[PDB]
């Protein structure tokens, strides 16, 4: 029952994202990246934003910048807890997932009431955001926030000390720091061992810059750590949701660029040149100036990034998506070497993989 | 900013109460019999399900559904085919074929969506500039046979009827963040 | 600038020991994946295969061609793809469409 | 309530030329530097990065 | 007509606990030995 | 002395100054044997000799590394021992020499 | 469709030109102004189909 | 400044251009170009040979500690002469800072592996082979890794058409997943949605 | 073009006259460019299409009620920019991205007019000049159009 060789066999889902892409304009290709990840949607469809934003060489409004950031917390929450509780699911703890799933329904609640979906939103698009948040949904999110904390204190006090789980987990798929680094791990596949690097931090973005967060690391590098850093992210995206409430910025949503974001439809209904906006953005879409861009975002999992070319035209010429976990995935055999098929599949849940993503 | 999540510190307190201590924990199951007790704490909480079939949850205006054509207050099809909605389908499940009418109008003869092609993005309804086609609360369609999944003119517009109200409500919400 | 072969005469060794390796399989092959065809079937389409790839003479394309050949042999000893794949070769569901012009003509163009 | 929402920073009447702030027409070529058809000192990518500092809030978790 | 936006109340929203919260039981230890043993001699007389 | 260091594997090193030395001596001498007008000579002996003068002039190791700019002194060794491998490799690979061959007619050109 | 629009009246506007929305007003179609200088027949709104005539 | 327009630096974009000057002149064997975006991204395009030297200098030499490798994409551009264009973006956690290194290759000239640099390019590679087709010398194993397993093909060649030369379904003769020619119900609508003028003059080429 | 609007009146409106069974004229969006009356008089030589009055009221049209038919009257639709004269038959049977543009040469007539025969989705759509500068130059007939 040990694992001598572990041969990942992938592809099985994987439908050719990165080609059709390449046939769609850049409105069109935006609910691709929601389905890149479908645990974590609107931090894909962020990356996918920034990286438009950069090649337009214009500039999300403030409003929307907050926005983004707070709803990419929430959606930062969602990815923690499907990793967290799956993983003691198949670990063998059972209740903590049911738990939690009420918290991500709540969470699912709040984006659909500000996106008219409960995942899969395309609400972040290159320019800013769809539409303005929805009257009293801050008040809302207060309320949950408010509460999160002891809910994962419960789920802290189920799992962190028991004997049974740091048996389960503790000096399971240690990897050292450079090893992990030439493997070309990510998040917290490097933040577990001991690695101080975030991408948040090192290279913000949007408004990342004006609010205080801590970044945990791991001493010992194995799975407990890196489920000790989980949970403290959370309790870190907790502090940021706070900030961006309380510092919510008043003005426009979306860049105030007619030839880039559709206009108002009130606007469109009593302007000519409005009208030939939505007409020629809704059929054409932007014309982005050629070049070439490596956009990367500290997505729930790791690091995602999208390597974009354009040629000036209104179509991507090529769309590269640099998932967090294809390289994790790809570490699994040297993670897993010397372990049994309990401990890989232990090991395989602090990878936090969504082939979604793994595959493109 | 960084803070250690699990870094051994302080090493030499050993203690004859602290080492009865650690015993204690160890031969007893103290966290195990912990976590018994939140399990039993959970136990005696109201539960979070809901009776679905007589108790819908909630949804916001904006909740995209199945799919509707609208009419105008004097019964007239919206649709004037602008073509956007079929240009700006990521998932091309709008086909469209248009003719001139009799009444000299702009109108269309063969309005298909794909419902098994359609992502349900919201694209059409936000590129339709006579708000014709809209997303209606609706998300209770599953049919036996594929078909039926494959809607025309007809079934859109008469779900446009059926849902004309609730449609009506969620635009009046809504439009002003639009 | 080639691939690993430098000449076509070197090539053609190459050639012939994945010709080799892939005959060697067959029964292999046939038995342990339970197909329902003859060893002798599963010989001659090899050679079928093979010949397909016979007009190539570049050394740098009859490399590429082995490389590939070589890939899909791996495939198959370590049974990693399954019966419903290695049958696809043998194109059990077509209807040969008729190659004279009075009858293609007659079906469609 | 019935929201009413700010206009943005260009719904002005005036001044408001397009080709004062238009941000996709400032897209330049790259810039070469070293191109094979056309004592120093050392030199990093960047700065180094600084260390970390230590959280105060609650230093070890 | 002013605008009338998702803003945070005047004055800001309340302060949030964002962190572990897991107490430190009482139990002490000798207790728990002696509960037992106690126990156990009863037992056993 | 430090009892640990954060990166996992990397093990704590006795007597960091001498090991830097010595590595820093290495790459020194192995650098005499690049051709006087290298680049990579002239550019990694400015970089090892500063080094190794941070080394020389400070004894305490906090104020070692924060001199070095390294995070700690273990992955500055470290990293001394990459610098050296990469001067060996060099030797044999010279990239000192003119280009091997120019790119095609418009090879690096966009947009096409 | 083509019933209901026969069934409806024909509206009257004293001036020159007409503005037609859908008439929901910001819920309708874009604005277009219809000219009823054709004495022979009523100015129709390409959008809505509504008529006008003017008096 | 400008509210709709994206704020613009020029410290990095001098850092970068003298990190360029640098690299152009530790490794003249194999840089053939060097630029900087307006975006102030680094790029360097080398000799197809001088990968391995290349990406090994970039990780070790002590100025440069580019010890994370993003990605190796490709590109493919069919009109050039050598259509593959591979692009390696590198990580330094030290710098705190990203270069991209670019080179080509043809259908019948191979790129060497960097497997032996940063392990994390055994799948990368492997995709651009199974998808571009662009072999790679001296990788430990390579093989299709996004494709089906009797795949023929390389699909995201620019060619290679959207939609496949295959499609399956179920027999119930044979009982058996079948391969069979794809025949759409709704062919695949392309649109002409390019305008007659030309937005960005900056790149208007003269003759 | 700005990205706005300052226009904040309401917008000048014509009447549609009737100029035969080919030429629609939703006039309204005239931009009063005159290449459809310097076409008439010009390549046409009928000498129909004319200007009237001045100012924003200057309307484009024969201002009696006469239908301008001509062996090249169709053209009218190709030059003028804006749509403002258009095919009555294509009216709204199609859009500009959705048809397939496919090149052949017109037979209907001896000449051997150039033609793109425009379909979407096995129906041929309209039927568009190609510019051949020695036979069509630009033109064709309105029998092959
Ligand atoms: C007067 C003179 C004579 C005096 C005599 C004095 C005798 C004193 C005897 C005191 C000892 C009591 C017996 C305790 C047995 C437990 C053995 C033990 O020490 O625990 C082992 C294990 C803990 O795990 P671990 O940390 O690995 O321990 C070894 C560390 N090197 O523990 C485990 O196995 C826990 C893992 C299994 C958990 C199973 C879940 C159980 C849930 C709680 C059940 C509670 C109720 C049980 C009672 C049922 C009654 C019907
Ligand atoms: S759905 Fe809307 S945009 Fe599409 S044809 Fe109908 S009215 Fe026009
Ligand atoms: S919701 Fe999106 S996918 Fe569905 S029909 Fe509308 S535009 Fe197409
Ligand atoms: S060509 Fe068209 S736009 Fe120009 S004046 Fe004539 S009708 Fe008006
Ligand atoms: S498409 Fe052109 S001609 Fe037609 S209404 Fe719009 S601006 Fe006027
Ligand atoms: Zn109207």
């Amino acid at each position: 029952e040990m694992v001598r060789k572990c041969d990942p066999h992938i592809g099985l889902l994987h439908r050719g994202t990165e080609k059709l892409i390449e046939y769609k304009t850049y409105l069109q290709a935006l609910p691709y990246f929601d389905r890149l990840d479908y645990v974590s949607m609107m931090c894909n469809e962020q990356a996918y934003s920034i990286a438009v934003e950069k090649l337009l060489n214009i500039q999300p409004p403030p409003r929307a910048q907050w926005i983004r950031v707070l709803f990419g917390e929430i959606t930062r929450i969602l990815n923690h807890i499907m990793a967290v509780t799956t993983h003691a699911l198949d670990i063998g703890a059972m209740t903590p997932f049911f738990w939690m799933f009420e918290e991500r329904e709540k969470m699912f609640e709040f984006y659909e009431r500000v996106s008219g979906a409960r995942m899969h939103a395309a609400y972040i698009r290159p320019g800013g955001v769809h539409q303005d948040l929805p009257l009293g949904l801050l008040d809302d999110i207060y309320e949950f926030s408010k509460n999160f904390s002891l809910r994962i204190d419960e789920v802290e006090e189920m799992l962190t000390n028991n004997r049974i789980w740091r048996n389960r987990t503790v000096d399971i798929g240690v990897v050292t720091a450079e090893d992990a680094l030439n493997y070309g791990f990510s998040g917290v596949m490097l933040r577990g061992s001991g690695i101080q690097w975030d991408l948040r931090k090192t290279q913000p973005y949007d408004v990342y810059d004006q609010v205080e967060f801590d970044v945990p690391i791991g001493s010992r590098g194995d799975c407990y750590d890196r489920y000790l850093c989980r949970v403290e992210e959370m309790r870190q995206s907790l502090r940021i949701i706070e900030q961006c409430l309380n510092k919510m910025p008043p003005g426009e949503i979306k860049v105030d660029d007619a030839k880039v974001s559709p206009p108002k439809r009130a606007e469109m209904k009593t302007s000519m040149e409005s009208l030939i906006h939505h007409f020629k953005l809704y059929t054409e879409g932007y014309q982005v100036p050629p070049g070439a861009t490596y956009t990367a975002i500290e997505a729930p999992k790791g690091e995602f990034g999208v390597y974009l070319v354009s040629d000036g035209s209104s179509r991507p010429y090529r769309c590269k998506i640099k998932a967090p976990g294809f390289a994790h995935l790809a570490g699994l055999d040297k993670m897993s070497k010397g372990h049994m098929l309990a401990d890989v599949v232990a090991i395989i849940g602090t990878q936090d993989i969504v082939f979604g993503e793994i595959d493109r | 900013t960084y803070k250690y999540v699990n870094k051994k510190e302080q090493e030499s307190e050993v203690d004859m109460k602290s080492a009865t201590d650690n015993a204690a924990r160890i031969l007893m199951w103290t966290e195990l019999i912990r976590g018994l007790g939140m399990t039993l704490s959970y136990l005696f909480r109201e539960p979070a399900t809901i009776n679905y079939p007589f108790e819908k949850g909630p949804l916001s205006p904006r909740f995209r559904g199945e799919h509707a054509l609208r009419r105008y207050p004097s019964g007239e099809e919206r649709c004037i085919a602008c073509k956007l909605c079929e240009a700006i389908c990521p998932a091309q499940a709008i086909t469209i074929e248009a003719e001139p009418r009799a009444d000299g109008s702009r109108r269309t003869t063969r309005y298909d969506i794909d419902m098994t092609k359609c992502i349900y993005c919201g694209f059409c309804q936000e590129a339709c500039p006579v708000d014709a086609i809209v997303e209606g609360p609706n998300f209770e369609f599953s049919t036996e046979t594929h078909e039926e999944l494959l809607y025309n003119k007809e079934k859109l517009l008469n779900n446009g009827d059926k849902w004309e109200a609730e449609i009506a409500a969620n635009i009046q919400a809504d439009y002003l963040y639009r | 600038k080639p691939i690993f072969s430098r000449d076509l005469n070197e090539a053609k060794r190459r050639v012939r020991e994945l010709y080799r390796a892939w005959y060697r399989e067959v029964p292999n092959t046939v038995h342990l994946m339970q197909l329902d065809i003859t060893v002798k079937q599963g010989r001659d389409k090899v050679r079928e295969m093979f010949m397909k790839n016979a007009h190539v003479t570049d050394p740098r394309v009859v490399d590429l061609l082995v490389i590939k050949g070589k890939m899909e042999l791996q495939e198959t000893i370590k049974v990693w793809k399954q019966r419903t794949h290695v049958m696809r070769f043998f194109h059990e569901t077509e209807t040969p469409r008729p190659k004279d012009f009075l009858s293609k003509f007659y079906m469609g163009h | 309530p019935p929201p009413k929402l700010p206009v943005g920073p260009s719904h002005k009447l005036s001044n408001n030329y397009y080709c004062t702030r238009d941000g996709r027409r400032e897209v330049v070529p790259p810039s070469i530097i070293m191109s094979s058809q056309k004592e120093k000192k050392a030199v990093t990518p960047a700065p180094p990065m600084k260390r970390w500092e230590l959280s105060k809030d609650q230093p070890y978790l | 007509s002013k605008v009338k936006q998702d803003m945070p109340p005047p004055g800001g929203y309340g302060p949030i606990d964002y962190k572990r919260n897991l107490p430190r039981r009482g139990l002490s230890g000798y207790s728990m030995f002696a509960v037992g043993i106690g126990a156990l001699i009863f037992g056993y007389w | 002395l430090k009892k640990t260091t954060g990166l996992v594997g990397l093990a704590v090193c006795d007597t960091p100054h001498e090991r830097l030395t010595i590595l820093y001596t290495k790459t020194l001498d192995i650098l005499k044997h690049f051709p006087k007008h290298a680049a990579y000579r002239k550019y990694t002996e400015q970089i090892t000799n500063e080094k190794l003068d941070m080394v020389k002039a400070e004894p305490d190791v906090k104020k070692l590394e924060a001199l070095l700019q390294g995070g700690e002194v273990e992955e500055v060794i470290l990293q001394a021992e990459k610098e050296l491998s990469l001067a060996r490799k060099m030797l044999k690979w010279k990239p000192w020499e003119p280009l091997v061959e120019e790119p095609p007619a418009n090879q690096w050109k966009w947009p096409i | 469709a083509i019933d209901l629009i026969a069934q409806q009246p024909v509206n009257e506007v004293e001036h020159r030109i007409i503005a037609c929305d859908g008439g929901g007003g910001a819920l309708g179609h874009p604005k277009v102004y219809i000219n009823l200088d054709k004495e022979t027949k009523t100015g129709t709104c390409g959008y809505c189909g509504l008529q006008f005539k003017q008096h | 400044k400008r509210p709709t327009v994206r704020p613009r630096s020029d410290v990095t974009h001098k850092q970068l251009s003298a990190f360029g000057e640098y690299v152009a002149e530790i490794l003249p064997k194999y840089v053939q170009q060097v630029q900087v975006s307006c975006l102030d991204e680094l790029e360097i395009c080398i000799h197809p040979d001088g990968v391995i030297p290349t990406l090994t200098f970039l990780r070790d030499h002590t100025n440069a500690q580019f010890k994370s490798l993003a990605d190796l994409t490709a590109v493919d551009v069919p009109t050039r002469q050598n259509r593959f264009e591979i692009v390696y973006n590198l990580l330094s956690l030290r710098f705190n800072s990203r270069i991209r290194v670019k080179t080509y290759a043809d259908e019948l000239t191979p790129i060497d592996s960097i497997v032996s640099v940063h392990i994390a390019a055994n799948w990368y590679e492997r995709e651009v082979w199974d998808m571009f087709g662009v072999f790679f010398f001296n990788h430990p194993d390579l093989r299709r890794i996004l494709t089906d397993y009797g795949f023929e093909g390389h699909p995201f060649r620019k060619d290679f058409p959207l939609t496949g030369y295959v499609e399956l379904r179920y027999d119930d003769e044979v009982k058996r997943v079948v391969a069979e020619p794809v025949e759409l119900a709704q062919e695949f609508r392309k649109f002409d949605l390019n305008s007659p003028w030309e937005a960005f003059p900056a790149y208007r080429q003269p003759p | 073009g700005s990205d706005r609007s300052r226009f904040l009146e309401g917008k000048r409106a014509v009447e549609d006259k009737n100029i035969g069974p080919l030429v629609k004229t939703i006039m309204t969006r005239c931009i009063q460019c005159t290449r459809c009356i310097r076409f008439a008089s010009e390549i046409a030589g009928v000498d129909d299409l004319g200007t009237t009055g001045r100012g924003n009221d200057m309307q484009v049209g024969t201002y009696i009620e006469k239908m301008f038919m001509s062996e090249l009257s169709g053209n009218v639709i190709d030059i003028c920019p804006v749509g403002a004269l258009t095919s009555k038959p294509y009216a709204f049977t199609a859009r500009p991205w959705e048809t397939r543009k496919t090149e052949s040469i017109d037979v209907m007539d001896a000449v051997g007019s150039n033609i793109v025969v425009s379909t979407r989705t096995g129906e041929v759509m309209r039927i568009l000049p190609r510019m051949h500068e020695d036979i069509n130059e630009e033109w064709i007939s309105d029998k092959t159009r």
